[PDB]
RNA sequence: AAAUAUGUAAGAAGUCCUUGUUACUUAAUUGAACGUGGACAUUUGAAUGAAGAGCUUUUAGUGGGCCAUUUUUGGUAAGC
RNA sequence: GGAAUACUGCCAGCUGGGACUGAGGACUGCGACGUAAGUCAAGGAUGCUGGCAUAAUGGUUAUAUGCCGCCCGUCUUGAAACACGGACCAAGGAGUCUAACGUCUAUGCGAGUGUUUGGGUGUAAAACCCAUACGCGUAAUGAAAGUGAACGUAGGUUGGGGCCUCGCAAGAGGUGCACAAUCGACCGAUCCUGAUGUCUUCGGAUGGAUUUGAGUAAGAGCAUAGCUGUUGGGACCCGAAAG
RNA sequence: GAAAUUGUUGAAAGGGAAGGGCAUUUGAUCAGA
């Protein structure tokens, strides 16, 4: 004998959790997030771009679209926490989008996909071109230029 | 930091199992803690104390003894116990029958009780017999009694044995002994 | 048989009567708050208004908090300190006043901060920091059943009930402080308001009686 | 044995539990019974009251044998019967046929009394007796017999 | 005291039940109205210095 | 296994003091005192603008 | 003649009522001490506190001290 | 004359942002909402998602940077000291054993205890067995001659764990070992008193005392072992000048 | 066939010591899954 094995052994049997109390209530997101608002993107690849937020989705992510005719962002999810909501609102009354869920954005592109970035897009940029410089706008990324604040900045 | 009123880590002071290695101890022990826990008499617990204690603490209770017990108003027909050992007792010619329950017995002490017709038992078949100590008398010896003792406290005007080897004239009984030798104590 | 839900439903029966005895004692004791206080406002208008002043009664209860450490303190000072549960720093009790105890405050002016508590200062106390001497235990007040099987002998069946035994200095008053653990308060999230702690609260400190304004400092050290 | 001693236990401690201020030196205060006039005074006249001086007369070329007196007392007087006889002399207590007690056979050369002993006659041979240790015995229906 | 006490006691137990024989520290005092009739409250100042010696 | 503060975590509140919820209900701790309009005497008011 | 410091007491080992012992004491059942019997527990006779109280044994080291506020002696004074 | 506002305080008023923590691990409890099913923020974190799947996190190490960090040991009131020892490394290096003991503890037996001086025996320094003694204890006290421990249920009073009776319980009563205080009794010493009797100088009954004892008052000791402590020993190790 | 001490090679750092503690960067190296 090398080691004069232990007397007692413990027990190799998992005990299974105790019942926890932890409701998954739905999220409060912020007032600012309506759908229609133009958001900046903060991070991601199109981090910078000012993108028309959609349907809120069940997984607590943001539907957004470009329109990707106007800056290439086609319709995807986002999270609420890496966008600022500025003060500019577009009517989302008349694009429908109840299509776009999780299951919908679950993992070259999709012809599918292409198909309903145009029939969003379409209603995106009817009512965008009601508003002038909207289109502008939505095409030029945001950025902090020298003496921005953004503490005291307004969007 | 706290102002403490009291020594921080205090044990009890108190023996909280035998010093001694007895596997029987043990196991008397541990059914006495059983018995103390879940039967709430007091005398599971004082026995259980008792089955803790060091020699000098569990004196010899001598079969005279017990029968002196057994003479108190009330008592003839209780069972005695006795945590640690009976020894017999000559010094007592007539002893009553009666059941005693203790760690141990004397040769001696067994024989008297035997004769006298009655029945020497152990701490666990006490515990059967009555599990709450009912109708029990519990004898303890003399402590103070030991031959140590007479030596504590000793000091001027104490009267309390001096440790000496040799005893007798010439041995600690002049000077500080005497009023014709200096003085007396 | 069964034995489990015909004791489950009288335990619950039992409770929700328990229950309804403290909402009604609680009501009780807002209405007895609320009268004792429009009282004392009326008699101070009335005594304003025949010209005479009204003196208010002197105060019952003071809660004295130590702000002191325990290094350097004097003997007498720190036996008072020990004889009235203050043996560390931010520690805080309840204290009867009497002259036999004022004398106490007296002798630990020094390291201790004192005053007048309210209403809301003892719930605020009792409800966050609220202990129980329980077998030699700090045991925490989350239920109204400890507060219940340690006090219930002295009419004292909530956290309310020993909240209102605290304010109105009552006649089991000592036997509820005492199983009151001593409060441990942080230190005052605000700060002292004052730059130096140990001169007199009348001389910019922040030691004695500060009588009112201990409502202020505990609040700020709960 | 010496693993179990406080010695092992001082290993890594300097003074070995002696003490810095004061240390073992080899003999502070004088060997043996030293000054136990003079600055053992205290530890002499506490715990060894009588230690100095004479108290009585010599005895020169004295021998334990003259005085060798082994003191039974009265309390067991028994004993000295065989156990299974003592029954059988405890029952028929007659003043005829008395059990005979050879103390001094039995090793002892006085009987004192102390204790008390039952109601029956008892023959004691011994070379001293006590006047109370005669006195019960003879109130128990005995007699004392000295022998030499 | 305790002559006291005991006379107390007995008179409780013969009139009803109420006994209060501990003695008590100075307490608190008790609310009071003082009044101004003829008490109007006169107004005092501190004195300048002064040596006069 | 852990201290739940009242005056937060309305449910430990609320088993607590069963009255919080009368008490919240009824808004007892905004409650409208009586309009009176007993006015301070003149010897008061001589007194407290003295000089 | 203070202040501070300090002794004692705040009960059941108490109080009250009746009467037993003595070789003490009194002119004297007079008193003294110790008693038998009987009555009084919500606060059993102030406050606060009490990781409890009480008790015993046996042994280590120590037996050069120094500093601060205050009281204070010698010294001109001193980190005396 | 009617307000407003400041200041102070209260609300078991609502609500936004930030940081740290996620201990526990079937259910049990207290609650809340809900008529009730059931739900819950109510006796401690879950749900969803992404990248990586290895030096990426992490560990170790060297270095760099920010802040901190005097040389250990010793004597000392005070050491980093301009106090002493230490240039470095390896190996050795200092409370040991014994005789006799105190306390405590463990063990065996227990008014007894100790087989091991010795004898028998042996598988031969082992193990096993044993008589008579002896030591200690069971009696103390006195210098000694000597004497020598129950008036009593081995006492009374007080407290006393436990036990017994009644009582649902609280409590009431009875018995109360150990132990504590106190008053008694007994044994020895000392000081007195001094009966029958008589080798007329012996004997010492009986009754006492502000005296005294390391005593009795239903025994606890003996033996072995261990830590610690004591004394003699070289005596924790090294050290004189000397004789 | 240790250490003190030394040579060579390799790595690293180095403005009047060096060594150390907490933390992380960088380089080297490595376990677990
Ligand atoms: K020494
Ligand atoms: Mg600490
Ligand atoms: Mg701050
Ligand atoms: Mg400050
Ligand atoms: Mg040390
Ligand atoms: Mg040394
Ligand atoms: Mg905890
Ligand atoms: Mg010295
Ligand atoms: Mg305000
Ligand atoms: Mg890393
Ligand atoms: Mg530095
Ligand atoms: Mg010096
Ligand atoms: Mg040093
Ligand atoms: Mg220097
Ligand atoms: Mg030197
Ligand atoms: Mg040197
Ligand atoms: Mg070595
Ligand atoms: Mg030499
Ligand atoms: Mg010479
Ligand atoms: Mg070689
Ligand atoms: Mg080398
Ligand atoms: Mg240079």
């Amino acid at each position: 004998s090398a080691q004069k094995a232990p007397k007692w052994y413990p027990s190799e049997d998992v005990a299974a959790l105790k019942k926890t109390r932890k409701a998954a209530r739905p999220q409060k997101l912020r007032a600012s997030l309506v759908p229609g608002t133009v958001l900046i993107l903060l991070a991601g690849r199109f981090r910078g771009k000012r993108v028309v937020y959609l349907k809120h989705l069940e997984d607590n992510t943001l539907l957004i679209s470009g329109p990707f005719k106007v800056n290439g962002v086609p319709l995807r999810r986002v999270n609420a926490r890496y966008v600022i909501a500025t003060s500019t609102k577009v009517s989302v009354e008349g694009v429908n989008v109840e299509k776009f869920n999780v299951e919908y954005f679950a993992k070259e592109i999709k012809a599918e996909r292409v198909e309903d970035q145009k029939v969003v897009d379409k209603a995106l940029i009817a009512e965008i071109k009601k508003t002038p410089l909207l289109k502008q706008y939505l095409s030029a990324s945001f950025s902090l230029k020298n003496g921005d604040k953004p503490h005291m900045l307004k969007f | 930091g706290i102002d403490h009123t009291s020594k921080q880590h205090k044990r009890s002071g108190h023996r909280t199992a035998p010093k001694s290695d007895n596997v029987y101890l043990k196991l008397l022990v541990k059914l006495y803690t059983f018995l103390a826990r879940r039967t709430d008499a007091p005398f599971n617990k004082v026995v259980l104390k008792a089955l803790f204690l060091s020699k000098i603490n569990r004196p010899p209770v001598s079969v005279s003894r017990i029968a002196r017990a057994l003479k108190q108003e009330g008592a003839a027909n209780k069972t005695v116990v006795v945590v640690g050992t009976v020894t017999d007792d000559a010094r007592i010619f007539e002893f009553p029958k009666t059941t005693v329950a203790a760690l141990r017995f004397t040769a001696g002490a067994r024989a008297k009780i035997v004769k006298a017709g009655g029945e020497c038992i152990t701490l666990d078949q006490l515990a059967v017999r009555a599990p709450k100590g009912q109708n029990t008398l519990i004898l303890r010896g003399p402590r103070n009694s030991r031959e140590a003792v007479r030596h504590f406290g000793m000091g001027p005007h104490k009267g309390k044995a001096p440790r000496i080897l040799s005893t007798g004239r010439k041995f600690e009984r002049a000077r500080g002994r005497r009023r014709s030798k200096g003085f007396k104590v | 048989a069964e034995q489990v839900a015909a004791e489950r439903a009288a335990r619950k029966a039992a409770n929700k009567e328990k229950r309804a005895i403290i909402l009604e004692r609680n009501a009780a004791y807002q209405k007895e708050y609320e009268t004792a206080e429009r009282n004392i406002i009326q008699a101070k208008r009335d005594a304003k208004a025949a010209g005479s002043y009204y003196v208010e009664a002197q105060h019952k209860l003071v809660f004295v908090v130590r702000i002191k450490g325990i290094n350097k303190i004097p003997p007498k000072p720190r036996k008072v300190l020990q004889l009235l549960r203050l043996t560390r720093i931010n520690s805080g009790t309840f204290v009867k006043v009497t002259k036999a105890t004022l004398e106490l405050l007296k002798l630990i002016e020094p390291y201790v901060a004192y005053g007048y508590p309210s209403y809301s200062t003892i719930r605020q106390l009792v409800y966050k920091r609220g202990f129980g001497k329980i077998n030699k235990q700090r045991v925490p007040l989350s239920d109204n059943a400890i507060i219940e099987a340690n006090l219930g002998k002295y009419g004292i069946l909530s956290i309310d009930d020993l909240i209102h035994e605290i304010i109105t200095v009552g006649p089991h008053f000592k036997q509820a402080n005492n199983f009151l653990w001593p409060f441990k308060l942080s230190n005052p999230s605000g700060g002292w308001g004052v730059p130096r702690k140990f001169k007199h609260f009348i001389q910019g400190g922040s030691f004695g009686n500060r009588e009112e304004f201990i409502n202020k400092l505990v609040k700020s050290m709960n | 044995p010496s693993r179990f001693t406080k010695t092992r236990k001082h290993r890594g401690h300097v003074s070995a539990g002696k003490g810095r201020i004061g240390k073992h030196r080899k003999h502070p205060g004088g060997r043996g019974m030293a000054g136990g006039q003079h600055h053992h005074r205290i530890n002499m006249d506490k715990y060894h009251p009588g230690y100095f001086g004479k108290v009585g007369m010599r005895y020169f070329h004295k021998q334990q044998a003259h005085f060798w007196k082994p003191v039974l007392n009265l309390d067991k007087l028994w004993t000295l019967i065989p156990e299974d006889k003592r029954d059988q002399y405890l029952k028929s207590a007659s003043k005829e046929t008395a059990p005979v007690i050879d103390t001094l056979a039995a090793g002892y050369g006085k009987i004192l009394g102390k204790g008390r002993i039952p109601n029956v006659p008892v023959i004691v041979k011994a070379r001293f007796v006590s006047k109370l240790a005669e006195e019960k015995i003879r109130a128990a229906g005995g007699v004392v017999e000295l022998i030499a | 005291r305790v002559k006291a006490n005991a006379a107390k006691r007995a008179e409780a137990k013969a009139q009803g039940v109420a006994v209060q024989l501990k003695r008590q520290p100075a307490q608190p005092r008790e609310s009071r109205i003082v009044s101004t009739e003829g008490n109007v409250p006169q107004t005092l100042a501190p004195v300048p210095y002064e040596t006069f010696i | 296994v852990l201290k739940k503060n009242p005056l937060k975590n309305k449910q430990v509140l609320l088993r607590l003091n069963p009255y919080a919820k009368v008490f919240a209900a009824e808004k007892l701790g905004s409650k409208k005192a009586e309009k009176t309009g007993t006015k301070p005497a003149a010897v008061f008011t001589e007194t407290l603008k003295h000089d």
